[PDB]
Order: structure tokens, then C-alpha cells, then sequence
């Protein structure tokens, strides 16, 4: 298209084309209307955990070891309620009513009020984790061109495949700026953007890299969303598409007003619309840990 | 006191403790269990729910469209925000209202909504976005609307306006920009309370009643 | 579409509830006291 | 719904916490030991977890990790 | 070139005793480019406007000294004196269109380039010429963010 | 039981113009009160 404008074959030209360096240096943009840029697609796929740092009480130290804390300070006040083993028997009393299916629980005045208050404060505290669960289910790796896999693909066991559509800018971009990774990823070059996205749905490529608009189009359109871009804000250098004229054409003057004019009378946002477990597992080890640290300290006393 | 002892114990499940007797207790049992259930349901029903307001999804919220004086938002002078409010002949209902709450300077407008003089402010989202990642206490609502570019503004006799356009386009390739959005734009008690408190109230008590109860005795 | 636009809690039931629930103890209790 | 009262995926767990209690209970026994040879740890283990009513070393380990045991079961299937 | 005061883009400091200002460094310990800049001191009307200098840093003067470098020229920065951006505004004889602010500077002739967070508009390019945008961005809505408190 | 009425948790006196009440206003103790504006199409119908 652009050596149709140049050779005056044509007087304008709109095929979705991207700014560069070395396309307006032979021909005259107008202003963009539409914000594109470099791009890279990567594949879709409680994994939170629940009852632990992640999940609340982000501090983690203070709240664990009020337990410990109480249960010294009711054996401290076991062994002062003397005018068995005080050590070894008074925490049954505090660990068991931390949780309401605790059946050896012995408490022969106004404390039972108080642990039954403790009690209520732990059951308030279990019901309002359980419903904070029930609301922490709602829910990008690459993180960038800096990230070691673009600079060191075959760094890893199995090589990361990335993928380009030749004729084009994204192309130009990776030559000027990783010559290395342009070459390598030169091995690796579709025909057509069809043919990358179809490899990358199943499987074959592991990223593909294109134009911005086109990358979230495909992702959008793509069948159950398992294809999305690298988040929002990681997008490489960001141009826009304008229209191509030649340069000295009257015509640009006029054009550029007539952009701006529709941009800022919402002529561009309609027409935008419409083209475009672990923890389980973590928590068992945790607890198999603690019986280890419990049966080493029973041992000691 | 044992009897009510238990009850409470039955009640608050902390393990505290003739044929009337025995049916009562069943009859309370069953009861309890029933309670304390649907308590449970009840509190996780109430904790799930948005107690802040709803967050701004766009111009097309009713809410931003119909003005009033319970919420009041406007921009900071006669911007480029106000060029683009008063092409669009839409919103000329909130453009009066909008047209009372002018401020100096986009500094002093976020100062002032920092405050909560101004329920809402209408300004560019770089730096709306910037002020929400320095100011955790300001957040940004809306996706993307009156979308535009930050250009060189330069007179038209100016000669060098393809040169700089070239240079612009060449720092972009380069990655100057990227660089210089990283180094600039790209920056960084109740469930507490009530255990403090449930904590100190116990280690109070365990000592408190105990000393009551031994000064009764004696 | 722009011309023409736009918890929970222990109610009198649980009270019911707690009401019947003695009644019916209380009726069991004195059947037993009579059996 | 409501079918998946096993396990929605990765199914293991349900014999992991099995294990889990096998492995606390032969080392109550152990204990035992140096200071009740079966079923009886794990009949504990049941009814400190579904309330029933059912309940030196090993007295100790008994009401100390037992309750978190039971704690953080009751907490995963919350 | 004539700026404006936005604090993500030019950081305005007061000038110590020496007529400069502190020098700093970034994360990366690279050294933070500062300018000599003249502006006024008080923004709000009504009041005593000097000229004093000030230290303007930020991403605009730094795309200010990129550009000069790669162009060879010797940009001088100065603020805006009504501290606006600037518009077609009604004033007496309303049947007038004047530019003020920025772009009433800039088409006076006391300015030769701006360089600041302007957005591409229709009547900015019906008398001002803008070159390519170098950001891309849009217009949110800022609300007071209340802690996310249970 | 608790998820049963965490879900039935989610969730009109006159029904239409078919209501005693607007047929016979005074066979209920309260004085149930409608009106209407006049010179319109409802007064008519
Ligand atoms: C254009 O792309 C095709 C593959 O899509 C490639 O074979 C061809 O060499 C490219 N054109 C040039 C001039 O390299
Ligand atoms: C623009 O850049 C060219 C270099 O290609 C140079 O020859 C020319 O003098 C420059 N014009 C201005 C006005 O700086």
C-alpha cells in the first residue's frame, strides 16, 4: 500500500496500517484515531489461599500467636488457682473452645460466661472467613519484552516459540531494537494471522506477537476467552493507524479536522463497540508440620 | 447457677455444664443447633454485600448524567474537557452545575477532592492514574472515553514540525518512551480490634473473677 | 435508552420460631411429668 | 448441584487427611508406647471432628493437636 | 517553550539561594535532568505576580532535552503567567473568539513551541499545528478512595 | 440447611386495578385513598 501511494497509484490510503519511522519519512500521516501498538497473546487458564497470610491478616504473627500467648497466660493462671500437670492440661481448656467440636472440654463462675464469649468471638471470626471465601473466587506472565524468556528462549528445557506475520511493522520493530531475536524468531514466521492463532490455541506456539488492535480483536473473538493479551499497560510502543497521503496533498489539512472532529463527538466509541485444592493441600502440610513441632515439644515436657 | 451455665454453654458452644429434665435438654439442643446455624447463614449473607458506593463505570451512569447537590463533580477550568463537554450537546443539565465548582489549577482540584469538597473529578487519565498509584486514598473509575494523544503543540510557520514528528517516532521505536514512562508514571482494623479486645477482656477476667470469687469465699 | 432511563438478619420468624420451640418443650415436659 | 460433596477435582485429599490421621495415631500409640492399639485413636479422631460426644505423652498429644486437627478440617469444609 | 504546571509531568520547585535546586537520583541512581525556569508565584488572581525562577523537571523537559539534543537546538522554558491551558472564553463583547492561557501565548507570538500534556483537539488544530502524539490515554473520573474496611 | 438459606435469602398490595380495595374502599379499615388528574384520558376510560 505504501509503494501504491508513493508511486501515484493512489491519493489516500486506510488499510489498518501502523505509524513507523520509516513510513512517514516517504509519505504524510494524519492524525491517528485509534490507539494500536505491539502486543503479546498468551494463553487463559480458590487458587488463592484461604485461612492463611493471602487470605487475611496479611501481618500473620500477631494473630497466630494470640493463641499461644492465652494459652500461657491460662496455664500461668492454672498453676496461680491453687490456693495433673498444669502445662500439659491447661491448653486443652483454651484449644478447646477456639472451635465448637471440641469434646474434651472440662471447665468446673464468670469465666465460663467469658470462654463462652471467646467461644462466640471464634465462631464470629470462622463465619466471617467462610463468607470472605465465598467472595474471594472472582479472578499474565510475561510481563513485558524485559522479561528472561524473550532475551533467553532456549534458556529452558523446552524452547519458547514465539511468533511474527511477515510484510509488516511488528517485523521492523523486533529488527531495530532485538536483531537477535529477530533471527530467531525468523524460524518461526506465519503466512497469515489465522494460521498463529489457530498454533496458539492448540498448543503449538506458546506467545504470539502482532499488532495491538488485531491481538485484543482475536482475543475477544476467541472461543472461551482461553487467548489473552499480557495484561493492560505492559503494550510495547504505542502508535496509532491514521490514513496514508501523499505527502504535499492538500487533502490533510481538512482530514486531520475532520479526525478530531469525530473523536471528540463520540463518533469513534460507538463505532468501537461495534467492530470490537492447593490450599487444601498447603493446609494438610501445615498441619502435618504442626503435629511434628507438637509431638517434638510433648516429648521435651 | 449451673443450669444456666449450661444453657449458655449450649448457646456459646464452649463445652460448660428426669424425664422432663432429659426432654428439655433434647427440645434445647435442637433448637440451639438450628439458631446457630441459621446465625451463621445470616452473617455470611450480611458480610457479603458492597457497603462503599458502586464504582464509576463510565459517562453513561445516570448517576454522573443527572446532577444534584448530594454529589457534585466538575472539571478543573476551561480545559480541553470542557472543549469536548461542549461539543457533545448532551449533558447540558450537569454542564450548569459543572460550570459552578471551577478550580485554578488540576493541583488544587485533587487537593480539594482529597478533602472531599468535590465527590468527583473529571480530568486526564495519565494523571489520574499517576496520582492514584503516589495517593492510595484517590482511585480512578471509568474505562476510556474522549480518547486523544499528547501532541508538540508548535505554530504552523514553524519548519521543523517533520523533523520533530520523525524524532518522535524514532524515540518511540527506540524505547525512550517506555524508559521514561517507567522512571516517571510507573511507581508504587476491626477484625484487629475486636481480638485485641477479646483478648485483653479474658486475660482481665481470668484474673479479675477469680480474685472476686476468693475475696467472696473468704 | 437515554430519554426514559433509571443482608439479612434474625427477623420476627427466629422470634416465632424461639416462641414455638418453648411452647413445645414446655408441653413435652409436663407430658412427661404426667406419664 | 450440590453433587460434588467428595471432591470437585483432585481427589486425593480425601485420603491424604486419612493418612494424616493414621500417621497422628501411630504416634499416639507410639507414645503410649513410652509412657487403645486400633480403633481407638481413630474413633477419637471422629468424634473430635463429627461431634459426638466421644472422648502421659499421649494425653497430651491427644488434646493438642487433635483440636487443630479438627479445627482445620471444619475450616476446609466451610 | 512554554509549560504548564502538572505535577506527573513538570515538577515545579522553588529555587534555593543560589538560584538552583536540590540534585537528585532515581531508583536506578540515574541523575534527574532539572532546567531553569521563570514563572509566576502565585496562580490564583488578584494577587502580587512575579517572575521568580524556578527549578521545572519532569517528563515534558526531559522529551524537551531529548528533542533538542537530537535536533541541535537551545530550547528556553518559561510558565504559563495565567496558569491555564487555555480556550476560545466569552468575555465583554461576547461576539469576539480570543485565545488565552497557553495557546493565546503561543499564538501572540512570546512563544515558539509547547511542549506539555495537551491533548490533540479540534480547535488546538485549527491555529496550532501538533506533531505526532507521544502518549496514547483517555479521561477517567477521580472519586475519594475510603480504605476497604469489613 | 445454611446454604439453603444463604440462597433463598435473594430476593406489591394491590395486584391491579381487580382489587377490592379500589372497587369498595370502605369494607377496609383503613381509608384507602386514590386519585387521579382530571381532564385526562384516565378519567374517561
Ligand atoms: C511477505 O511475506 C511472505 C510470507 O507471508 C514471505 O514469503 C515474503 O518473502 C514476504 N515478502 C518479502 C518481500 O520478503
Ligand atoms: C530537518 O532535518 C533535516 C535532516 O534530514 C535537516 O536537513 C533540516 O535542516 C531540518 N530542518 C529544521 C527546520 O530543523
Amino acid at each position: 500500500m505504501i509503494g501504491e501511494v508513493v508511486y501515484q497509484r493512489a491519493v489516500m490510503a486506510v488499510g489498518s496500517l501502523t505509524i513507523n519511522e520509516e513510513r512517514s519519512e516517504v509519505v504524510d500521516f494524519s492524525v491517528p484515531f485509534v490507539e494500536t501498538g505491539i502486543s503479546v497473546m498468551v494463553s487463559r487458564s480458590v487458587s488463592p489461599s484461604a485461612f492463611l497470610e493471602p487470605f487475611s491478616a496479611s501481618v500473620w504473627v500477631m494473630m497466630f500467636v494470640m493463641l499461644l500467648i492465652v494459652s500461657a497466660i491460662a496455664v500461668f493462671v492454672f498453676e496461680y488457682f491453687s490456693p495433673s500437670f498444669t502445662i500439659g492440661k491447661a491448653i486443652w481448656l483454651l484449644w478447646g473452645l477456639v472451635f465448637n467440636n471440641s469434646v474434651p472440654v472440662q471447665n468446673p463462675t464468670t469465666s465460663k460466661i467469658m470462654v463462652s464469649v471467646w467461644a462466640f468471638f471464634a465462631v464470629i471470626f470462622l463465619a466471617s472467613y467462610t463468607a470472605n471465601l465465598a467472595a474471594f473466587m472472582i479472578q499474565d506472565q510475561v510481563t513485558g519484552l524485559s522479561d528472561k524468556k524473550f532475551q533467553r528462549p532456549h534458556d529452558y528445557s523446552p524452547p519458547f516459540r514465539f511468533g511474527t506475520v511477515p510484510n509488516g511493522s511488528t517485523e521492523r520493530n523486533i529488527r531495530n531494537n532485538y536483531p537477535y531475536m529477530h533471527q530467531y524468531m525468523t524460524k518461526f514466521n506465519q503466512k497469515g494471522v489465522e494460521d498463529a492463532l489457530v498454533s496458539l490455541k492448540t498448543g503449538k506456539l506458546d506467545a504470539f506477537i502482532y499488532d495491538a488492535a488485531v491481538l485484543n480483536y482475536k482475543a475477544g473473538r476467541d472461543e472461551g476467552c482461553k487467548l489473552v493479551t499480557i495484561g493492560s499497560g505492559y503494550i510495547f510502543a504505542t502508535t496509532g493507524y491514521g490514513i496514508a497521503l501523499q505527502k504535499g496533498s492538500p487533502w490533510k489539512r481538512q482530514i486531520d479536522l475532520a479526525l478530531l472532529q469525530f473523536v471528540g463527538d463520540g463518533e469513534m466509541e460507538e463505532l468501537e463497540t461495534l467492530w470490537l485444592d492447593i490450599d487444601n493441600m498447603a493446609g494438610v502440610f501445615y498441619m502435618l508440620a504442626a503435629a511434628m513441632a507438637l509431638s517434638l515439644i510433648t516429648f521435651i515436657w | 447457677s449451673s443450669a444456666m451455665w449450661f444453657s449458655w454453654g449450649v448457646l456459646l458452644n464452649s463445652g460448660i455444664g428426669s424425664f422432663s429434665a432429659r426432654i428439655l435438654g433434647m427440645v434445647w439442643a435442637g433448637f440451639a443447633m438450628i439458631i446457630v446455624a441459621s446465625y451463621t447463614a445470616n452473617l455470611a449473607a450480611f458480610l457479603v454485600l458492597d457497603r462503599p458506593e458502586e464504582r464509576i463505570t463510565g459517562i453513561n451512569d445516570p448517576r454522573l448524567r443527572n446532577p444534584s447537590d448530594k454529589f457534585i463533580y466538575a472539571t478543573v477550568k476551561q480545559s480541553s474537557v470542557d472543549i469536548y463537554f461542549r461539543r457533545q450537546v448532551e449533558l447540558s443539565t450537569m454542564y450548569r452545575h459543572m460550570e459552578k465548582h471551577n478550580y485554578e489549577s488540576a493541583a488544587e482540584a485533587i487537593q480539594a477532592v482529597r478533602d472531599n469538597k468535590l465527590h468527583a473529578f473529571i480530568w486526564d487519565s495519565a494523571v489520574l492514574e499517576f496520582e492514584a498509584s503516589q495517593k492510595c486514598d484517590l482511585v480512578t473509575t471509568g474505562e476510556l472515553f474522549f480518547r486523544s494523544g499528547f501532541g508538540i503543540g508548535m505554530r504552523k510557520d514553524s519548519p521543523w514540525k517533520q523533523n520533530v514528528s520523525l524524532s518522535i517516532l524514532k524515540s518511540h521505536e527506540n524505547g525512550f518512551m517506555e524508559d521514561l514512562d517507567k522512571t516517571w508514571v510507573r511507581y508504587q482494623e476491626n477484625m484487629a480490634g475486636v481480638f485485641m479486645l477479646v483478648a485483653g477482656g479474658i486475660v482481665a477476667g481470668i484474673f479479675l473473677i477469680f480474685i472476686e470469687i476468693a475475696y467472696k469465699r473468704h | 435508552t437515554l430519554w426514559l432511563t433509571g443482608s439479612s438478619q434474625l427477623d420476627i420468624d427466629n422470634m416465632a420460631g424461639v416462641f414455638y420451640m418453648l411452647a413445645a418443650a414446655m408441653a413435652l415436659s409436663l407430658i412427661t411429668f404426667i406419664w | 448441584t450440590l453433587d460434588s460433596f467428595m471432591q470437585p477435582f483432585q481427589s486425593t485429599l480425601w485420603l491424604l487427611v486419612g493418612l494424616s490421621v493414621h500417621v497422628v495415631a501411630v504416634m499416639l500409640y507410639l507414645l503410649d508406647r513410652f509412657s487403645l492399639t486400633l480403633s481407638s485413636a481413630m474413633w477419637f479422631s471422629w468424634g473430635v471432628l463429627l461431634n459426638s460426644g466421644i472422648g502421659s505423652f499421649s494425653a497430651r498429644i491427644l488434646g493438642m493437636v487433635w483440636a487443630g486437627f479438627a479445627m482445620i478440617i471444619v475450616a476446609s469444609y466451610t | 517553550i512554554v509549560t504548564i504546571h502538572q505535577e506527573p509531568f513538570v515538577y515545579v520547585k522553588p529555587t534555593l539561594s543560589d538560584g538552583t535546586c536540590k540534585e537528585e537520583f532515581t531508583v536506578n541512581g540515574d541523575p534527574v535532568k532539572k532546567v531553569i525556569c521563570t514563572g509566576p508565584n502565585d496562580t490564583s488572581p488578584g494577587s502580587p505576580r512575579h517572575t521568580v525562577p524556578q527549578c521545572c523537571y519532569g517528563f515534558c523537559i526531559d522529551l524537551l532535552i531529548k528533542l533538542a539534543r537530537t535536533m541541535n537546538f537551545t530550547y528556553e522554558v518559561h510558565l504559563v503567567a495565567d496558569g491555564k491551558f487555555g480556550t476560545q472564553e466569552r468575555v465583554n463583547n461576547s461576539n469576539k473568539k480570543e485565545w488565552n492561557g497557553m495557546m493565546g501565548e503561543l499564538l501572540s507570538g512570546q512563544a515558539d513551541m509547547i511542549v506539555a500534556p495537551l491533548t490533540i483537539n479540534n480547535e488546538r488544530a485549527q491555529y496550532i499545528e501538533f506533531s505526532k502524539p507521544f502518549k496514547y490515554q483517555g479521561l477517567t473520573i477521580l472519586v475519594k478512595k475510603e480504605i476497604p474496611r469489613s
